[PDB]
């Protein structure tokens, strides 16, 4: 190796100190040219769109208590037996809870009855005080009813409407400063002038604050009874009994979803089948699974009543109300008729079977409240086999999911040719697969688009990421 | 003295390995307990490595290094094959991970809740490394108290998060830990995985190289220095696992590729562009440890037959190790145009805990076999002999564990041996060879103005 004084007088050299500036020279462009091109790819960046801030009840699920007495059991239906629950409740990452009318009322007579006074038959103003503080505690809203008349036949009282209508606005002042998070009515249809009181109470409900709900309840299946409701109103959610009066084919239950989405115009919405009812009372025992896939993936708030998860049949059960029947917490909730229960008709012999019922709820009821493109994703339908229902949801660049139902006992392959979606998220040629209603397909196994067959009353929910 | 030794071991021994572990270290465990675990585990491991080279760096008294610590207890070619592993995967592969998160943490302020595309993060990453290895080509005076900076800088990057983690803590007590030990149903064949991602949270101890009289009373002075010192980083790096698990769900963390941007995107206050910038300030204070302490590495290596004299020549003016600096980057940038992290930190900790677990073999081999030599002091007999046996045995399980990327690594240091023989045991096999590698060496020599000094 060279020493020092026979270096410097070589490397001063003309020609070895022009090619070491040369060679400087090229590394620093070299690397001004890497500078320039990351610009350049950050630059020619796809955009991305920004997000809607969205409330807490479009966030998952609401979980309808209308009956308490009959959730826990006889003598143990109070508010403080409710505070056990709402772990059983955070299992099924529902986000609100309609509580029923706790409030006291006797009878046809408005003047003995009052919508600020609790009935002593199901707690203490202090145990509701502590349900509402263990519940925001647990991040669980809850959303009082406040139908006047709710032990009888007429629930509005149909004699006058003055002093009615009075009341409730004296009531929603009274149960917002306790720190209720919304409010239900119901039989609207028996209350008259109701898109004005409606107007009244969604002013007087935005006007306390802006996280706090209405509901409003009928039970006219008719479209533009609904529509004359939501005339003056866009934040109402109105819960009808649009979906169940048919729905045998696929034909109509598609008919009926988009040409709702048309009517409104894309707003957001509230997915259930009745007001006050179960989902059993409207549908034999197959299409519980089929319903409970359509109802967590459609652009809206989907509402369930307790024991929905389990497949709570009044009419497979002995002597009841069938419009509260009673909860099967056990082997051993049903006290009378023994024997009558059974393994698969209870939620602890549900809550170990990984191809239940209350597992598909809770599968489903997570993936609503998670991911992103079902929450406030876009809504494309499109033309399939004679008895599916497909559609589409997608956000912006998140995971894109399809759904594809069969209303029919029918075995039908899908047909898919979209031909009709927007460019970006049309179909791909492969996607993979979440879950099925039905056991005997694998979860987690792409399969190209074209040789879908279905078996009979059977819902897949595939999905697929953004690509071009 | 004392507080200025845990200031040096608690400044070379954090960095920015907690922004870049907790997502590999759950992944490859189930839950939130035993991420913890391997959390506190990693620490008391990387206590007893640190006391065993400190233990044994001190009964040899030589010019540093555990090359010469290979070498004086195994001689030859095992140390040869340090130096080579050393040069062709530790040092590249190290430098393209730092250098590979730096580039992410700044792309933050521009993609917020969006996704990146690679090639936007690569090509901002080379511009990084390389401003760093130019700063490092000039003055060395600037290069320190750059380093100075930085270090506080890194400080106040954990700070700012282990501040608002605990103001979460101690209000309303909000827990997701619930069920800790409940895991993601097995995990036994990516155990050591996790061992890989802890252990290069803790990286650092092993350049330190520790020598007797520099430090006032040396007899007690560096073990309690280590051992205050380390337990303090434990302490420091478990409770921001918990700070990170306080306000994350295990199963968000696993989706997320910068868990300190959504550790600060839902605890705002309208400056959290503040933790992109600190993280990314911590990063670059591990990229600007470079070249130096691989500088005297070759010095060494190239004082008696490896590593050919051309290495470790000195720039006339601006005294500064040039061709360091040009035979690592062509080799970083190489590493960085390929494959991710998941790949490079498997293929660098294979060699390098294996290596290391060798030397520590061999201090137990000096201690028993030749009782002489003595000692300015001493560990139990257990320690060393505990660390290297969960050392090889975490680098031989991790060949049943992803092999296509670790066993390049053992096909590498198995090539080191017919790199040998080759090139130390012969005597000038051509004529064609050394009077063609001459000119190699005069030319660039030349070329660089470079001289052993
Ligand atoms: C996939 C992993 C990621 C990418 C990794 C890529 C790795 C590519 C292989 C790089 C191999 C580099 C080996 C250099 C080792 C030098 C060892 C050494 O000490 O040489 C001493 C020898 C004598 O020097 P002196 O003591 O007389 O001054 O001085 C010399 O020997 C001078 C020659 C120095 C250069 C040695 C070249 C060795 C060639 C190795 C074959 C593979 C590349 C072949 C390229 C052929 C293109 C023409
Ligand atoms: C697909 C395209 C591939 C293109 C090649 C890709 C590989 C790129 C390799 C880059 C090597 C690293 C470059 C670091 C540059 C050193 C930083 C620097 O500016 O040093 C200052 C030094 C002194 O300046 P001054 O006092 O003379 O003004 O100024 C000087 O000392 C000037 C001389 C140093 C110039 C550095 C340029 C590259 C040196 C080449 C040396 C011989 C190459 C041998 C093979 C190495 C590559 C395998
Ligand atoms: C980041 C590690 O280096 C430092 C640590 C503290 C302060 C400064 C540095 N520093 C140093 C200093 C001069 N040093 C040299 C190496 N040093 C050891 O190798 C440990 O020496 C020991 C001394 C006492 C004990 Cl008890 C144990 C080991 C320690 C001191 N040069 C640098 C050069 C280029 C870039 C950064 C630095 C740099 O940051
Ligand atoms: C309540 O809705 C009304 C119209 O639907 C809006 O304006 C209020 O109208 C009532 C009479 O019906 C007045 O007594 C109020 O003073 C009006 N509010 C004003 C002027 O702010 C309005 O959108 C809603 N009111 C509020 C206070 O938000
Ligand atoms: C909704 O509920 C009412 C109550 O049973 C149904 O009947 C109406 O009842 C009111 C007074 O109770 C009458 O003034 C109406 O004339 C009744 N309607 C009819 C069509 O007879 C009503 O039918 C229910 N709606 C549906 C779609 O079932
Ligand atoms: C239902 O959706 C269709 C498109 O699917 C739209 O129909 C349009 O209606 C307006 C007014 O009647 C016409 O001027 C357009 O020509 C129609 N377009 C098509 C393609 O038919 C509209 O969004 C919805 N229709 C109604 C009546 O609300
Ligand atoms: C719980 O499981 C039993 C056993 O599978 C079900 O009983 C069967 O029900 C089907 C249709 O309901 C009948 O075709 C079988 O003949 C029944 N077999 C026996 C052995 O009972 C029972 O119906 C299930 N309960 C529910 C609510 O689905």
């Amino acid at each position: 190796g060279l020493s020092k004084e026979e270096l410097l007088k070589v490397a001063g050299s003309p020609g070895w100190v022009r090619t070491r500036w040369a060679l400087l020279l090229l590394f620093w462009l070299g690397w001004l040219g890497m500078l320039a091109g990351a610009v350049v790819i950050i630059v020619r960046a796809p955009r991305c769109r920004e997000l809607p801030a969205q409330k807490w009840w479009h966030t998952g699920a609401l979980y309808r208590i209308g009956d308490l007495q009959a959730f826990q059991g006889h003598g143990a239906g109070n508010l403080a037996g409710l505070k056990g629950r709402l772990d059983y409740l955070s299992s099924l990452k529902v986000k609100g809870l309609v509580l029923g009318p706790i409030h006291k009322n006797q009878k046809d007579d408005v003047a003995q009855t009052d919508l600020l006074q609790i009935d002593p038959n199901f707690g203490s103003k202090e145990d509701f005080d502590s349900l509402l503080q263990s519940a925001k505690k647990k991040s669980i809203r809850v959303i009082l009813d406040l139908t006047p008349n709710y032990r009888g036949e007429n629930s509005w009282f149909s004699t006058q409407v003055d002093t009615v209508a009075t009341k409730v606005k004296d009531a929603l002042e009274f149960w917002l400063q306790a720190g209720v998070d919304g409010f239900q009515v119901r039989d609207i249809e028996n209350l008259k002038d109701a898109s004005s009181f409606l107007a009244e109470w969604q002013n007087i409900t935005k006007g306390f604050s802006e996280d706090r709900l209405l509901i409003a309840g009928t039970n006219s299946s008719d479209l533009q009874q609904i529509l004359s409701l939501l005339e003056s109103n866009k934040d109402l959610l109105l819960t009808s009994s649009y979906l169940s009066d048919s729905g045998s084919t696929g034909e109509h239950t598609k008919s009926l979803v988009t040409q709702y989405l048309n009517a409104t115009g894309n707003r957001w919405c509230s997915w259930s089948l009745s007001q006050a009812r179960l989902l059993t009372s409207f549908l034999p025992a197959q299409l519980l699974r089929l319903y409970q896939l359509m109802l967590f993936t459609l652009p809206g708030t989907p509402v369930f009543s307790y024991g929905d998860e389990i497949g709570l049949d009044a009419a497979a059960l002995p002597g009841q109300p069938m419009e509260a029947p009673v909860m099967l917490w056990d082997e051993s909730s049903f006290p009378d008729i023994p024997g009558a229960v059974s393994a698969n008709m209870t939620v602890k012999g549900q809550s170990e079977d990984p191809g239940s019922l209350l597992s598909l709820f809770r599968r489903l009821s997570d993936q609503r409240s998670k991911e992103r493109s079902l929450l406030h994703g876009d809504f494309h339908a499109f033309s399939a086999g004679p008895g599916l229902f497909s559609y589409i949801r997608h956000w912006d660049q998140n995971e894109r999911f399809l759904v594809v139902l069969n209303f029919g006992d029918v075995g039908l392959s899908a047909g898919l040719q979209a031909s009709d979606l927007p460019a970006s998220a049309s179909l791909p040629a492969k996607a993979d697969l979440l879950l099925s209603t039905q056991p005997g397909r694998e979860e987690g196994s792409p399969l190209e688009l074209e040789r879908l067959k279905l078996e009979p009353h059977e819902g897949l929910l595939l999905r697929f990421p953004y690509a071009a | 003295t004392l507080l200025r030794g845990v200031s040096i071991i608690i400044g070379t021994i954090i960095g920015a390995g907690i922004f870049i572990s907790p997502k590999g270290v759950l992944q490859n465990t189930g839950s939130v307990g035993m991420s913890l675990t391997i959390w506190t585990v990693c620490g008391v491991l990387s206590l007893f490595g640190a006391l065993s080279y400190a233990e044994l760096g001190t009964t040899i008294k030589k010019s540093g290094g555990h090359y010469t610590y290979i070498l004086e207890v195994f001689g030859p070619l095992p140390a040869f094959v340090r130096v080579w592993v050393e040069l062709l995967i530790i040092r590249p592969a190290a430098t393209a991970v730092i250098s590979l998160a730096f580039g992410r943490y700044i792309l933050e302020p521009f993609f917020i809740q969006c996704e990146i595309p690679e090639l936007a993060i690569k090509l901002i990453t080379a511009v990084g490394i390389t401003v760093v290895m130019v700063l490092n080509s000039m003055s060395v005076s600037w290069s320190a108290r750059i380093q100075i900076f930085l270090t506080f800088c890194k400080l106040t990057a954990i700070l700012i998060i282990i501040v608002p983690g605990v103001m979460q803590l101690i209000k309303g007590q909000t827990q997701n830990f619930k069920d800790a030990f409940s895991g993601r149903d097995s995990s036994i064949t990516r155990l050591p995985l996790a061992f890989y991602y802890g252990m290069y949270a803790y990286a650092g101890w092993f350049y330190l190289n520790f020598v007797t009289e520099e430090v006032e009373n040396p007899e007690k002075t560096i073990p309690l220095a280590i051992c205050i010192s380390m337990a303090i980083v434990t302490i420091g790096y478990v409770l921001t696992n918990v700070a990170y698990f306080t306000t994350i769900n295990a199963e968000e963390l696993l989706l997320s590729n910068a868990v300190a941007v959504t550790f600060s995107e839902r605890l705002l206050g309208n400056f959290s562009l503040a933790v992109p910038i600190f993280v990314a300030l911590s990063c670059f204070g591990s990229m600007n440890g470079g070249v130096f302490a691989v500088s005297r590495l070759f010095y060494v290596a190239s004082r008696e037959g490896h590593l050919p004299e051309i290495l470790s020549m000195i720039h006339v003016r601006k005294h500064t190790p040039l061709p360091a600096v040009i035979v690592l980057h062509p080799l970083t940038m190489i590493m960085l145009f390929s494959g991710d992290l998941d790949s490079l930190l498997n293929f660098l900790s294979f060699a390098r805990w294996l290596f290391i677990g060798l030397a520590v073999a061999g201090l137990i081999y000096l201690r028993y076999k030749c009782p002489d030599m003595h000692r300015p002091f001493k560990v139990p007999l257990f320690i060393p002999a505990l660390f290297s046996f969960t050392c090889l045995f975490m680098v031989a399980l991790s060949l049943y564990s992803d092999p296509f990327s670790t066993g390049i690594g053992f096909v590498i240091t198995l090539t080191g041996v017919p790199a040998y023989y080759l090139f130390i045991i012969w005597d000038k096999k051509p004529r064609w060879f050394r009077i063609m590698s001459e000119k190699i060496t005069r030319t660039l020599q030349i070329i660089l103005e470079v001289v052993p000094e």
